């Protein structure tokens, strides 16, 4: 839906908004790994946090991570053990070697920083396997990533891989536009759409029978990078539990947003305990197996209920007995 | 003048937007590509072509919701020498694995339109052909009810009814409303190996008037 | 290759009790009903799985009536083949595959657009009145895993139409079984699966069903010779006289049929 | 195990007197009626009950004529039976490759469980065994004219829990049909019992069950129940010669012209069976 695209472009404007910048987006973290100069590890600062019920890593804002395939992709400067430390529970050595090697030969595509982590991949506790990792010069402030020369060539990544075929973009409608081969995920589970695959997507045409006149992949419908980039992250972003403007409701999790939502967030009772901008899309889709539905999509000012709340409620009227009673029961009174 | 005017409604109705195709999402309105379709389903010959140059909704919009069970695959072009000469079943089997698959849709369920378009000869056309005698063939097969076959609203499984026009447009619901629907599709290009166009939409008084899709400035 | 002469439409009546028509995937296994009116509604792909199940069953393989979509309801004997440019491929397949040559199919390898359509059609069926369908709790004495052992019971659920009565509509293309060879035995074949699709469908679900009544409509022209869905006004059902409250068996319906025009002739297998 | 070559129909009735023919998990115990109407309606699940433990009472566990819904069981241990015996491994959620096709445990679960080859079962849980559609189907039954349930309350003069605030009484309630008369419909397809084996012997066992099911069934809340009709029609070939809804017409039950007011007896209703066409056999001294 372009509302999407548009709410991002006009959110990331603030800069204080939160939106993740172009080509960037907010990942887990749970170690940070500290080398001097010269090349040689020492020091490790883990960053995760105890939630009360658990420990669990840090929110960190990173470049954008490849959909992992059963094909080997290397990330571009944080990844997991395996491909870093060339260690792993899996077993199958010769696949963590090839990660390794992988992940070393893209770093190459001057700079005193990367040429000391270099240095140290010439040799490259246990609650490090398999989580998040990132890395950090001795005594130097920020991260290794957030240099601007880091930020040079991952922009100059961008260019190389954004080349060759280019088309008509159906969501803004220019012509010219290089088109998006694939789609970047969306988070699933206990942050994301409730009861859905770790990574979901809305377009996706992996069988045979969904294509159509030739065509394949994602090239089936046209659109340009940085569009599918952007309304992705919009996405992922309302569905931050941390900003108020999520609720689940029996099986479908809805979405809602404006200029405010302080109200629109009271229908949280609407259901637990019942009783110049654009003003209450409201979005509600439920989720397949891998794939996400879109159940009712519906744009009504007021955020009234009343079809069906209100026949409802005028549907239970009665005089009441005494003087002091209360005219609108919870379900759960009546059920108990 | 020239053109003609007609009447088409039914229950049910899907045109499925590109970009939502395995869980599929209807249009608010039909595009030109399926008016297109409908026509050609009561009289066409290679020699001519069809333009459309408006539609009239005259219902209000309304949606509803179903969920189907279906397949996963298509079937392979098989070898007759080899097959018979050695006898061997092939089939494909539905309930098998992931062969099945589920999808949901969304749809619309009232619907009236009328059409105006207009025939024009294509170059492969013999010399001898009119298209006003194809016009005429055309107003008999209609007023008869003939038709090569039954059309249909978007899929198969959804017959539509229709009707020919000799008088005014009546008045719809939205005729004194301005009402936005961003691009959508116009149609595909065949010689571009199949390549596809898109137009921006705006409904206003109940009245759509998409561009030519054979101007070359739209096939840019 | 020979083909029917004229254009046909037909109706189709038939009626559940106790059972579950057809159930819906999105709502636990309820009954599919039109949230517009109360109207029951039943999708077409079911009657055409069912219609290829009884043909399967009753021709056991001859020469030239072999069913591709298959459920597990397969079986090993010796197969026959006719023998018939990938247009001989196309057509050598269709000659010898009844489904294929009846309702068309979409193939992995094509040249651009080029379609194998099939001239029978049908559309979905609905209720003539609005149904209600009821819940039902169930028990059993045993339980399936090892791990849930904590003394072993379990509980589950049913659905269930008291009384309904469908209706159905369909057409067939003259031109298009022009460019398949759909012929009159065909034709023949296919009033007789109508008429006995249920006869097998016998579970534990669906109950008791049956078919009532079976209208034919035969054009004069190649093409038509009246609009289809004034033909259908023809037919007209309404409650029988004495029958009050709500309605529990066919008894309780009077369905007639009106005069079609002249170029169309009306038959009545049922 | 040479199946039937035949298709068969038939009708059953049965009693109630003074007792609750099968209660309602939901409405506390209410005996289960269409609320539209106020007919009473029985489960075709209560009666294959009552089957199978009149099989399991009259064989005694003989072989090949086990049941495998057995009381307080657990049903994957069954199934890795039929793997053990034929001798290969099982996977989680899946059957064997053909090497060693499936069909070998089908056929060694259908060809010793009586009642997995009379009316299938489903078994593709963890363990996985494939599944069985079962050649014998019934529906739901259902009472001629309306019932009238009614609510007994009755005292106890113990308590069982320490009920402190007493020692004490206590009371509950029952429910009851004064009386009320029952139909059932039923089918057998031979292509079905082809693929199990379901044969004639088994069709025989099937009729006295039929014939004798209800007498061993008494307990404290059924009252009287009893069997009291059954006609059987046989048809001359593979696949029937006539509808069935045709063949049940020709049953028809009607209040004996004497009697008035509420039925309280079967001496009270008149049975009466047509002619059937020529294709169909009518037996009816069962």
């Amino acid at each position: 839906l372009q509302a999407l695209h548009g709410y991002y472009q006009r959110m990331s404007a603030d800069p204080d908004a939160g939106m993740p910048p172009y080509g960037t987006s907010m990942e887990n973290i749970s170690f940070a790994l500290v080398l001097d100069a010269k090349g040689t590890l020492r020091g490790i600062e883990d960053l995760r946090e105890q939630e009360g019920k658990k420990l669990r890593p840090r929110k960190m804002l990173v470049p954008i991570a490849e959909k992992k395939g059963n094909g080997i992709k290397p990330n571009f400067l944080w990844e997991n053990t395996s491909y870093i430390l060339g260690v792993d529970a899996k077993g199958k050595q010769e696949r963590t070697d090839k990660c390794h090697a992988a992940f070393i030969a893209h770093i190459k595509a001057a700079d005193q920083d990367l040429a000391a982590v270099l240095q140290f991949l010439e040799h490259g506790s246990e609650e490090v396997i398999g989580s998040n990792i990132v890395f950090r010069i001795e005594g130097e402030p920020g991260f290794v990533h957030e240099r601007p020369a880091a930020r040079q060539a991952w922009a100059n990544c961008l260019n190389r891989r954004e080349q060759g075929l280019c088309g008509q973009c159906l969501i803004t409608g220019e012509r010219q536009k290089p088109i998006a081969q694939l789609h970047p995920s969306i988070k699933g589970g206990r942050d994301g759409v409730r009861g859905a695959q770790a990574v979901a997507s809305i377009v996706s045409f992996n069988n045979t029978a969904f294509e159509s006149y030739g065509k394949e992949q994602s090239i089936n419908a046209p659109v340009s990078q940085e569009a599918a980039f952007s309304y992705v992250t919009a996405l992922n972003y309302l569905l931050n539990p941390s900003n108020r403007q999520k609720v689940t409701i029996a099986d479908a999790t809805v979405v809602f947003w404006a200029e405010r939502s302080s109200p629109a967030e009271d229908i949280f009772a609407g259901m637990f305990d019942p009783p110049e901008s654009v003003r209450f899309h409201v979005l509600g889709l439920s989720p397949n197996a891998a794939r996400l539905s879109v159940r009712f999509w519906e744009v009504d000012t007021v955020g009234h209920m009343l079809d069906k709340v209100g026949r409802h409620y005028r549907e239970l009227e009665i005089i009441p007995q005494f003087n002091n009673e209360q005219e609108f029961p919870s379900l759960s009174t009546l059920l108990r | 003048t020239y053109g003609i005017r007609l009447r088409v409604w039914g229950d049910y109705a899907c045109f499925t937007r590109p970009e939502m195709k395995v869980e599929r999402v209807s249009y608010d309105v039909m595009p030109p590509s399926a008016a297109r379709g409908i026509l050609e389903a009561i009289h066409w010959k290679p020699a001519i072509r069809w333009i459309v140059d408006r539609i009239h909704v005259l219902r209000p919009i309304v949606f509803d919701n179903v969920r189907r069970n279906e397949v996963s695959s298509k079937i392979p072009k098989p070898n007759p020498a080899t097959a018979m000469r050695d006898r061997k079943p092939l089939y494909f089997l539905v309930d098998d694995g992931s062969n099945r698959q589920q999808r949901a849709a969304t749809l619309l369920r009232n619907v009236d339109y009328v059409i105006e378009a207009h025939f024009e000869l294509t170059d492969k056309a013999g010399a001898e052909d009119n298209a006003g005698k194809h016009l005429d063939i055309f107003r008999r097969r209609a007023r008869a009810g003939q038709s090569f076959q039954q059309p249909c609203l978007g899929c198969r499984e959804f017959p539509a009814s229709f009707e020919l026009l000799e008088g005014d447009v009546p008045l719809s619901c939205y005729a004194g409303e301005k009402r936005d629907l961003g691009y959508m599709l116009l149609d595909i290009d065949f010689e571009r190996d199949m390549t596809p166009l898109f137009f921006k939409a705006v409904m206003e008084d109940d009245v759509i008037t998409p561009p030519s899709r054979t101007s070359p400035e739209v096939r840019a | 290759m020979t083909a029917i002469a004229n254009r046909y439409e037909f109706v189709l009546l038939f009626d559940v009790e106790n059972g579950n028509p057809n159930g819906d995937p999105d709502a636990g296994n309820m009954p599919r009903i039109d949230p517009e009116t109360g109207h029951g509604l039943v999708t077409d792909v079911c009657l055409k799985r069912k219609i290829r199940n009884h043909v399967a069953l009753t021709k056991e393989g001859a020469e030239r009536f072999n069913i591709y979509i298959q459920e597990k309801a397969i079986l090993n004997e010796t197969h026959e083949r006719a023998y018939t440019d990938a247009k001989r491929v196309t057509d050598w397949m269709c000659t010898n595959f009844y489904d294929i040559r009846t309702f068309g199919a979409v193939m992995t390898t094509e040249v651009n657009c080029g379609q194998v359509r099939g001239p029978v059609q049908m559309a979905f069926a609905r209720s003539v009145e609005p149904v209600v369908p009821q819940e039902v709790s169930i028990t059993r004495m045993a339980v399936t895993t090892k791990a849930e052992a904590e003394d072993n019971r379990t509980m589950g659920r049913k659905h269930i139409v008291p009384y309904g009565l469908y209706v159905a509509h369909g057409f067939i293309s003259a031109p298009l079984a022009e460019k398949t060879g759909f012929s009159d035995e065909d034709l023949t074949l296919f009033w007789d699966a109508l008429v006995n699709m249920f006869e097998h469908d016998r579970s534990a679900a669906r109950g008791l069903m049956s078919s009532r009544k079976l209208i034919v409509f035969k054009h004069q022209n190649r093409l038509g010779n009246a609009p289809a869905h004034k033909l259908f006004d023809l037919v007209k059902v309404s409650r029988a006289e004495g029958s009050s409250g709500p309605a529990r068996s066919f008894a309780d319906y009077a369905v007639t049929v009106g005069q079609a025009p002249e170029g169309v002739e009306v038959k009545e297998m049922l």
